[PDB]
RNA sequence: GAGCUAGCCCUGGCCAGGGUGAAGCUGGGGUGAGACCCAGUGGAGGCCCGAACCGGUGGGGGAUGCAAACCCCUCGGAUGA
RNA sequence: GAAUGCCGGCAUGAGUAACGAUAAAGAGGGUGAGAAUCCCUCUCGCCGUAAGCCCAAGGGUUCCUACGCAAUGGUCGUCAGCGUAGGGUUAGGCGGGACCUAAGGUGAAGCCGAAAGGCGUAGCCGAAGGGCAGCCGGUUAAUAUUCCGGCCCUUCCCGCAGGUGCGAUGGGGGGACGCUCUAGGCUAGGGGGACCGGAGCCAUGGACGAGCCCGGCCAGAAGCGCAGGGUGGGAGGUAGGCAAAUCCGCCUCCCAACAAGCUCUGCGUGGUGGGGAAGCCCGGGUGACAACCCCCCGAAGCCAGGGAGCCAAGAAAAGCCUCUAAGCACAACCUGCGGGAACCCGUACCGCAAACCGACACAGGUGGGCGGGUGCAAGAGCACUCAGGCGCGCGGGAGAACCCUCGCCAAGGAACUCUGCAAGUUGGCCCCGUAACUUCGGGAGAAGGGGUGCUCCCUGGGGUGAUGAGCCCCGGGGAGCCGCAGUGAACAGGCUCUGGCGACUGUUUACCAAAAACACAGCUCUCUGCGAACUCGUAAGAGGAGGUAUAGGGAGCGACGCUUGCCCGGUGCCGGAAGGUCAAGGGGAGGGGUGCAAGCCCCGAACCGAAGCCCCGGUGAACGGCGGCCGUAACUAUAACGGUCCUAAGGUAGCGAAAUUCCUUGUCGGGUAAGUUCCGACCUGCACGAAAAGCGUAACGACCGGAGCGCUGUCUCGGCGAGGGACCCGGUGAAAUUGAACUGGCCGUGAAGAUGCGGCCUACCCGUGGCAGGACGAAAAGACCCCGUGGAGCUUUACUGCAGCC
RNA sequence: CGAUGUCGGCUCGUCGCAUCCUGGGGCUGAAGAAGGUCCCAAGGGUUGGGCUGUUCGCCCAUUAAAGCGGCACGCGAGCUG
RNA sequence: UGGGAGAGGGUGGUGGAAUUCCCGGAGUAGCGGUGAAAUGCGCAGAUACCGGGAGGAACGCCGAUGGCGAAGGCAGCCACCUGGUCCACCCGUGACGCUGAGGCGCGAAAGCGUGGGGAGCAAACCGGAUUAGAUACCCGGGUAGUCCACGCCCUAAACG
RNA sequence: CCGAGGGUAGGGCCCGUGACUGGGGCGAAGUCGUAACAAGGUAGCUGUACCGGAAGGUGCGGCUGGAU
RNA sequence: AAAUG
RNA sequence: GCGGGGUGGAGCAGCCUGGUAGCUCGUCGGGCUCAUAACCCGAAGGUCGUCGGUUCAAAUCCGGCCCCCGCAACCA
């Protein structure tokens, strides 16, 4: 439930929050933390191969259990709902019986105090992990393996899911956030439910400085620079297109498809996404 | 205004100093280059 | 060649004083319960005035200069991109 | 003899400009061959959130002493950061290393690349971050947390005693963290004292006083006291912390809970050891047996790893503690005490500057800490001033024009001008009061006004303390006094109305543009299913992201409000197992060369045969496009209406002489005495128009228009005054430029604008202050233009390639 | 073209006369007054403001009158911009 | 007190028919549509038929001249939460009543905001016809919207 | 001290007037169509929404004050 | 399909 | 200066490729209707802006002139 402001600013007229309202715990757990180190967009070579990143604020990395399946049958009690800056989604931390305590991004509706548990005996509950071919059939799912063991690489953003559309041989049919339809193989492991904080598609950034807390820099539009720089740039006074528009290295923007063709995993995507 | 010239140390030997020379292939030539001329110093002196 | 300059990374440092008085909280009124209203408390903000600091708006000077961009008056920002 | 030639030398401009902040000087006495300039004293002025003091960087002997003045020093020089010589930098505790990690760098394993080389986990390197043991005073010409004195402390080695399952690169805990706000108690620092110590002082009309002037501390082990930080104890179970574990994690039980206890800091006290003024007498000595006390103010610093709130969610590793593993338990480790041991480098001096960066002893630039007092509401602002430091390395005169910086001005008051440019005005605080409009925050310091000093009387609350005295902080009322004037000096908004553009705070052409440009939250299209797309790279490898469609890339638009129409013929992009074309390859009808011949060799039709293109569709917040001619209504005009041609379709709403309107100063209205600008309208829009967005919009703007009030030297129209120059004298002494020169006016002439030719006229020789009409004055081999089969950036459906992708 | 800076303003003038005014005239469809038109005359004079960058022009209020031209469309080693 | 009938309201769940789309099969020269046509769809394999799948919206028969609510309005089925109302007994309180300027709440459709959803339908819009014209009626398409959540709007031939 | 009033500054209500603009009323006869009254030749009216030279059209829902 | 006086 | 154009009453074909003027609308006559419109039947109307040339022959091809649209008028 996003929090608004009182225009005793220009910029706190918009500006929205959070509500923050199923954080318990507002330190992260140290055994499980670690620096994150941040690039600039700069690869190995210094060079900027994704512009307009840098300067937003200090993160540690809070490790993140995405296989699960590391510890079947072994249950663990949800000890807290903290907050968790590398990403849109909020993580649960796990106290197992087992005295491990691991991290995991929370579904919506978990609550601090109850049970969770993976494995192919699991109930279908809220916050379980369970191979993909024992979940039923209509069953609304998030942080899916894309290949056995491989780890979670489906749904993990705040408020996204999956569901389970039908089965066929080794392979699930899954319905992705994107509204794809793709076959997933059943021992890839899934959890029951949808993440959590849905509501943060609706957070009004409100004014520029909240973007650079972000790390988020300045974008600069093609029309805005000259020839040297852009496909768009030069004119005098302002200009339209003039050509197809492009990115900065010349290459078509408006609807050109970029998938590669003879991609092996096509055989396993059965529609392309909606809208 | 603040000039061009901002002497350091560290940096002057980090950047022009023998073992940065030695590191390279261009470098090994300026300081091939430089013996064959006969250059009294090899390499930028700096105190340390 | 990035000891100038541009961006980023790591680790430190700095921002006199004064003003405005958001949320929340407490109390009071209110109602079936509410919303909500009042007062007190509170101390938010690319909020306000103004040094340091960072600027460079207008004018005057300077013009084989004090200076290959400087000086004076004035003026912008000053918890933040 | 010429090349704006090259190198050198020497001229001219010229005894000219200048001598580097307008903070400022004067005199006496010394020294010496020589003194405005060196030394000393007195007087004067300047800085004092510095122009004083302390660190770091950079510099590298510049430090101190003696002896010098050729050059360096913008003059001088006896002086100096200059010349010669001698001296000077002392550490277990300060800084760095023999400790740790950060980005980054390097790199056993491993990966990649024609070579060179590029990567890469661990590891290693890497600090102004973590960790770690010294405080106060004395001493030298020059060093001092370094030497000395006092009082403290760390590590290593050996030993003694006591204690314990000892033992690690392994496990674990801790180290360990943001921003804003902030409590309690302290300290640093400061103010006052009728109290304490002190050489003295009584002036000039008064005061011998509860007078003036000066000072009234610093460090400190144990212990103690005050204030804080940190921390639960036990037992049982145990499958997790990549072996083990009694540790840690998890579960249950019992006790304990603002505590206490234990532990660790800060502050106070504390054996002890130090310091100690003015004044006076030559850095010293005396003062002095110096005194060393009370009250108040009080940090941003300390207790600290304190507390609260918030979202953007805030290093690592070692030291250290705990756990066990091989091992070992004669060992080994812990604790206490003792003896011994404790290496390397820096240390001078400048350090907002004459010693650093700017070619200079250069009005510029340079990070951290201290930065006193009073008054002005506060403050690091402003004036003065302390400690301390300076008067800026040419001076002396004169008192012109003109210039700069500054002060004032009769009457008028923007009449100035492109423009109120510039300069006035206003100005802090307290009180009264405050409009359209609005997104209800604001607009707002709107506007506009009143108050402001000093004296006396009365009195309310707060801090400290004691509930009081004193001190300190907020106020209240009454009566008075003086001046032209009470934020009496200094620092400190002129205001309103109305358009354009951009929502806003931000950003930019370092050094002619700060804007309406860029950015911005927000909106839409589009790509991307993860070994993502996209980007960098030959690659490996990276970024994306230790992210996963509520995410990431690309593009346009640009808060918000009400909206965003019609065209898919062309180009683009998306979809389309048909058909047409289509390369290599397959196929091999049928031909050819050669050989005596088996053969060897070549050409080769149909037919099969990708993407691409053709073809069929879709698609506009994809590139883009959104008509012409003729007529028609109460006999005016105009045209709701009609005809016809063309197109893919013919511009919708809204807006409009506009940042767009050519004709144009359109026309009408407003404002003015007068209005090419401005504002409001009209609509024949040369040539608005809907995300290269359309029309609005409160608030915002060193943006660009228009107007008014206030006030002014902007002006009528100029006058006077100040200082720094200009001027004269002494010192030092440039520059561009320069074919040579014995270098006048007119009217002609001349390559068409003549000091230089002709004719006339005028004119004794040489300077100084001034002014700029000429010397087609100087500067820069015109930057406009053309020329060159000269160059370079940029574009595309120019040509031809290449990467990349299919 | 190995550089002759370019509109307007300001400042400072100076010259020409095809004379705007003032002075002297002739003709008049000159009664007077006031004009018209031509002749002579360059001595002096020839205003302040609104609009626009403007020159020019229009307009307001006056005037004896509100002249027109040249001087590198006079004048940037004089200023403005 | 004990009973009763009902699409009264709210939440969650769930069932089948049909339309559309997609994949498979089988199959060929038309389908669709109208007053008649054309646009449109279809040999790139449509329509008609069979199997499978995805999804949204509305609930046939019962059904009525019926029922419920103050009105707007409420219809598959299930469960939960909840309002109104009638009846019998004649038990309890003893006028505690009626109305109601203001106020407060509710209030079909369309409409609006922020999300979601989107099968059918369908303003706008396009195309085919008709017509003198046809910015209509009819036909082929088709975007909001219709649906859900939350918040607004507060209208009506909101009528008996 | 109060005080008629004068003055400065900012507000509120009312009246008159204003380039232009909005629809309204009235004046027999023009131009365009034919929306309504009959099933008015698509039953009408309706609140709303979008559209169009004009009346009007269409969508959603409502009413009968609808014919047969 | 079929407008008007 | 460059490009296009002028043909019954209106708007358009024919021109390129010489011989042949055509389409819609309007106008006139007649129907239908009570009447008008619509609708049906039949008709008339252009010597092709103009003058000159080439040709057997010119709307057509080549020139001159007039007239109407459109584009251009830049560095200065
Ligand atoms: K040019
Ligand atoms: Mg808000
Ligand atoms: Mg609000
Ligand atoms: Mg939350
Ligand atoms: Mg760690
Ligand atoms: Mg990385
Ligand atoms: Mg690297
Ligand atoms: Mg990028
Ligand atoms: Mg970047
Ligand atoms: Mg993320
Ligand atoms: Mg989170
Ligand atoms: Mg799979
Ligand atoms: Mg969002
Ligand atoms: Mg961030
Ligand atoms: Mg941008
Ligand atoms: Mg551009
Ligand atoms: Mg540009
Ligand atoms: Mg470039
Ligand atoms: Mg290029
Ligand atoms: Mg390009
Ligand atoms: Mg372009
Ligand atoms: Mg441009
Ligand atoms: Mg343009
Ligand atoms: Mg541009
Ligand atoms: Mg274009
Ligand atoms: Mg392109
Ligand atoms: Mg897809
Ligand atoms: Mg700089
Ligand atoms: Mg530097
Ligand atoms: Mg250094
Ligand atoms: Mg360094
Ligand atoms: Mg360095
Ligand atoms: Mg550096
Ligand atoms: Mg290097
Ligand atoms: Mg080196
Ligand atoms: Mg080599
Ligand atoms: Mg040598
Ligand atoms: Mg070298
Ligand atoms: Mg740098
Ligand atoms: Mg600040
Ligand atoms: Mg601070
Ligand atoms: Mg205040
Ligand atoms: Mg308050
Ligand atoms: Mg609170
Ligand atoms: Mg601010
Ligand atoms: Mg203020
Ligand atoms: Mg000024
Ligand atoms: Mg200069
Ligand atoms: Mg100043
Ligand atoms: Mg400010
Ligand atoms: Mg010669
Ligand atoms: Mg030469
Ligand atoms: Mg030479
Ligand atoms: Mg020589
Ligand atoms: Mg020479
Ligand atoms: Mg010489
Ligand atoms: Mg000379
Ligand atoms: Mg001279
Ligand atoms: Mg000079
Ligand atoms: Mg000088
Ligand atoms: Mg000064
Ligand atoms: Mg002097
Ligand atoms: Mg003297
Ligand atoms: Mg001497
Ligand atoms: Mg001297
Ligand atoms: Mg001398
Ligand atoms: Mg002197
Ligand atoms: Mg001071
Ligand atoms: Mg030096
Ligand atoms: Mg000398
Ligand atoms: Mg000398
Ligand atoms: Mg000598
Ligand atoms: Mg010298
Ligand atoms: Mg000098
Ligand atoms: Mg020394
Ligand atoms: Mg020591
Ligand atoms: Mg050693
Ligand atoms: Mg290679
Ligand atoms: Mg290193
Ligand atoms: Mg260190
Ligand atoms: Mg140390
Ligand atoms: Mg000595
Ligand atoms: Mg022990
Ligand atoms: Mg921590
Ligand atoms: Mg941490
Ligand atoms: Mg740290
Ligand atoms: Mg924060
Ligand atoms: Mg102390
Ligand atoms: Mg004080
Ligand atoms: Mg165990
Ligand atoms: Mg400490
Ligand atoms: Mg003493
Ligand atoms: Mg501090
Ligand atoms: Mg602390
Ligand atoms: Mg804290
Ligand atoms: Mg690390
Ligand atoms: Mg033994
Ligand atoms: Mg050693
Ligand atoms: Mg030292
Ligand atoms: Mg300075
Ligand atoms: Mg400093
Ligand atoms: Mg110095
Ligand atoms: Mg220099
Ligand atoms: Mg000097
Ligand atoms: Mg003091
Ligand atoms: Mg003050
Ligand atoms: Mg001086
Ligand atoms: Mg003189
Ligand atoms: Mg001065
Ligand atoms: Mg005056
Ligand atoms: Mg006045
Ligand atoms: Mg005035
Ligand atoms: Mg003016
Ligand atoms: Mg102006
Ligand atoms: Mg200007
Ligand atoms: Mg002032
Ligand atoms: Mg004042
Ligand atoms: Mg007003
Ligand atoms: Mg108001
Ligand atoms: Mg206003
Ligand atoms: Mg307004
Ligand atoms: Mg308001
Ligand atoms: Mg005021
Ligand atoms: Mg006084
Ligand atoms: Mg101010
Ligand atoms: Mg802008
Ligand atoms: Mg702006
Ligand atoms: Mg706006
Ligand atoms: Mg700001
Ligand atoms: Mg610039
Ligand atoms: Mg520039
Ligand atoms: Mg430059
Ligand atoms: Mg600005
Ligand atoms: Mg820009
Ligand atoms: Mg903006
Ligand atoms: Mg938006
Ligand atoms: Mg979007
Ligand atoms: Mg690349
Ligand atoms: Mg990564
Ligand atoms: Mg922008
Ligand atoms: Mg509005
Ligand atoms: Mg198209
Ligand atoms: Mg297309
Ligand atoms: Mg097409
Ligand atoms: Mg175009
Ligand atoms: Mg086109
Ligand atoms: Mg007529
Ligand atoms: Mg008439
Ligand atoms: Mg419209
Ligand atoms: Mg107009
Ligand atoms: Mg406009
Ligand atoms: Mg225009
Ligand atoms: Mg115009
Ligand atoms: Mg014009
Ligand atoms: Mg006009
Ligand atoms: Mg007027
Ligand atoms: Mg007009
Ligand atoms: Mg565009
Ligand atoms: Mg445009
Ligand atoms: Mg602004
Ligand atoms: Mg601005
Ligand atoms: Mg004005
Ligand atoms: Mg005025
Ligand atoms: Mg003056
Ligand atoms: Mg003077
Ligand atoms: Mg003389
Ligand atoms: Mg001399
Ligand atoms: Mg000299
Ligand atoms: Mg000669
Ligand atoms: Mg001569
Ligand atoms: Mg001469
Ligand atoms: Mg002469
Ligand atoms: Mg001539
Ligand atoms: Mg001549
Ligand atoms: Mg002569
Ligand atoms: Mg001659
Ligand atoms: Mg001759
Ligand atoms: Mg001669
Ligand atoms: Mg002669
Ligand atoms: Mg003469
Ligand atoms: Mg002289
Ligand atoms: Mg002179
Ligand atoms: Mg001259
Ligand atoms: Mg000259
Ligand atoms: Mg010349
Ligand atoms: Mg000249
Ligand atoms: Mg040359
Ligand atoms: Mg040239
Ligand atoms: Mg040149
Ligand atoms: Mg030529
Ligand atoms: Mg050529
Ligand atoms: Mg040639
Ligand atoms: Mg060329
Ligand atoms: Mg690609
Ligand atoms: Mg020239
Ligand atoms: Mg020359
Ligand atoms: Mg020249
Ligand atoms: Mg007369
Ligand atoms: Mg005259
Ligand atoms: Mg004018
Ligand atoms: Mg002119
Ligand atoms: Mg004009
Ligand atoms: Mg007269
Ligand atoms: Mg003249
Ligand atoms: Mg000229
Ligand atoms: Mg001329
Ligand atoms: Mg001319
Ligand atoms: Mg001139
Ligand atoms: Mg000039
Ligand atoms: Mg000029
Ligand atoms: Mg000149
Ligand atoms: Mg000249
Ligand atoms: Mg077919
Ligand atoms: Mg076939
Ligand atoms: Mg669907
Ligand atoms: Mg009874
Ligand atoms: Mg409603
Ligand atoms: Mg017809
Ligand atoms: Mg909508
Ligand atoms: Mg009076
Ligand atoms: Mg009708
Ligand atoms: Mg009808
Ligand atoms: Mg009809
Ligand atoms: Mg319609
Ligand atoms: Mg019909
Ligand atoms: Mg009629
Ligand atoms: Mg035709
Ligand atoms: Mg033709
Ligand atoms: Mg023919
Ligand atoms: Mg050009």
């Amino acid at each position: 439930a996003v929090k608004k402001f009182k225009p005793y600013t220009p910029s706190r007229r918009f500006m929205t929050v959070a509500d923050f309202s199923e954080i318990t715990k507002t330190e992260p757990e140290k055994s499980l933390v670690k620096p994150l180190k941040k690039t600039g967009g700069r690869n190995n070579q210094g060079r900027i191969t994704v512009r307009f990143r840098g300067g937003g604020h200090k993160r540690l990395y809070r490790i993140i259990d995405f296989k699960r399946w590391d510890k079947v049958g072994i249950p663990a009690k949800v000890a807290a709902i903290e907050y968790d800056p590398n990403r849109s989604a909020r993580i649960a931390l796990l106290h197992y019986v087992d005295g491990e305590k691991r991290y995991i991004i929370a579904p919506d509706g978990l609550q601090v105090g109850q049970q969770v548990v993976a494995g192919p005996d699991a109930p279908i509950q809220v916050g379980n992990a369970l191979p993909l071919r024992f979940i039923p059939v209509g069953t609304v799912v998030h942080a899916v393996e894309l290949e056995p063991k491989k780890g979670a690489k489906l749904a993990r953003a705040a408020g996204t899911s999956a569901q389970i559309q039908g089965r066929e041989g080794d392979y699930v049919i899954l319905r992705l956030p994107s509204g794809e339809l793709r076959k997933v193989h059943g021992e890839c492991y899934a959890t029951v439910g949808a993440v959590g904080n849905a509501d943060h598609k609706n957070i009004v950034l409100g004014k520029a400085g909240r973007s650079r807390w972000l790390g988020r820099r300045p974008h600069v539009r093609g029309a805005a620079m000259n020839p040297v720089d852009h496909p768009h740039g030069g004119g005098e006074g302002r200009a339209p297109r003039g050509r197809p528009p492009a990115s900065p290295w010349g290459w078509q923007t408006k609807g050109l498809k970029t998938r590669k063709r003879r991609k092996p995993s096509s055989r396993f995507i059965i529609a392309r996404r909606k809208k | 205004m603040k000039r061009t010239w901002q002497p350091n140390r560290r940096k002057r030997a980090k950047t022009h100093g023998f073992r940065a020379r030695m590191r390279t292939p261009g470098g090994r030539k300026v300081l091939k280059r430089r013996r064959q001329k006969g250059r009294w110093r090899l390499t930028p002196a700096v105190r340390k």
